[PDB]
Order: structure tokens, then sequence, then C-alpha cells
């Protein structure tokens, strides 16, 4: 499988969540998604065909995962958006007020904008610390999604989201919307990984 | 909030 940000995968043969990017861990292929879409060796699908293994995780506390591929995997800096593609820059994070989009297979590319930083969410499970807040909208299965600014800066991964009954923000206004995602740069940095930019 |  090609391997672009946005696209859905499967974990164990039953949940769904969206990748978030490719990286690199010396020779081993991998891509970033959210810790709470998968326990450490859990198997990862796309298409119906084994691509990789949970290979570290954290959830709760902080919400990050990576998954390493097996080499016949093509890594890609690509961000889905529709049928076209954001190319992956660089991972600079933006401030709060910045313009931002997110990319998952459920709702597919939404923007809106950043709007606090070091969030906590109280998740069932446990809270999670840190996250950053934006606006833009997302639904369940976007999980583990690429947040990405339209110039090519990686921002972070699909955490959760104040999910309304039909299963996402979407139909309530921008305004009412807490949609949260994990932080690129301490997963880059606790894993090890270098992004794949283009 | 709910994780996703």
């Amino acid at each position: 499988a090609n391997i672009v940000g946005g696209i859905e995968y499967s974990i164990n043969n039953a949940s769904l969540c969206s990748v978030g990017f490719s990286v690199t861990r010396g020779a081993t292929k991998g891509f970033v998604t959210a810790g709470h879409c998968g326990t450490v060796n859990a198997t990862a699908r796309i298409g119906g065909a084994v691509v990789g293994t949970f290979a570290a995780r954290v959830f709760p506390g902080n919400d990050r995962a990576w998954v390493s591929l097996t080499s016949a995997q093509t890594l890609l800096p690509r961000v889905a958006n529709g049928s076209s593609f954001v190319t992956v820059r660089g991972s600079t994070e933006a401030a709060v007020g910045a313009a931002v989009c997110r990319s998952g297979r459920t709702t597919g590319y939404q923007c809106g904008t950043i709007t606090a930083k070091n969030v906590t969410a109280n998740y069932a499970e446990g809270a999670v610390r840190g996250l950053t807040q934006g606006n833009a909208c997302a639904g369940r299965g976007d999980s583990g999604g690429s947040w990405i600014t339209s110039a090519g800066q990686a921002q972070g991964v699909m955490s959760g989201l104040n999910v309304q009954s039909n299963g996402n923000n979407c139909g309530i206004p921008a305004s009412q919307r807490s949609s949260l995602f994990e932080r690129l740069q301490p997963i880059l940095s606790q894993y090890g990984l270098s992004l794949v930019t283009g | 909030a709910a994780p996703l």
C-alpha cells in the first residue's frame, strides 16, 4: 500500500483509524497514529492486507503510537485531500490563531484554526494532557489522522472531539467544536523517528 | 470529549 496521511487502516480486523504521517527510524518504515487506536503488536491492515504492527503506544496520559511497516510499503510525503494531496514539508509548530486542516477516513479533509494549546481531555479511560484544540470538525474513525497547515507543516495526530449523536461535530458551528490533536514533536523525539518530506 |  501507499502510505498517505489521512487514509483508513484497520486494527486487528475490528476498529478503524486514519494514518497520520509516514516516518522512518533508521531502515524501518512506519507511520505515526493515535495511541488509543491499538495496543502494541496489534495488526494493522490497509485494504484487507497486512501492512505492519503497533510498535509502541502511550494512551491515556498522552495519545500517540507508531506502526512499523513491512518494507513492501511505500512511504509518501503526502496527506490526502480528496483526490489531491498536501505535501509534507516539515513540522514547524503553528501558533494559536493559525489556520489548520486535518484529514481522516470519516469526514475527509476539514479546516479550521487552532484555538488553544495544553488542553486536558477526560476520556472514559483517563485523562490525556497537553493536547492542542482546533475547531476543524471530525468524526468517529478520524483518530490518528493528520493535522497539517496548507503550507505543509505537520502539527499532530487526531485524538478526540466533542462528538454529537451523528458521530461527528460537523453539524454544530465552529465556535462549539473542540477537536483535539496530539502534538507531533514529542512523538518524533520519543521514538527517534524522522518525518518523510517532499 | 471522546477518542476518535
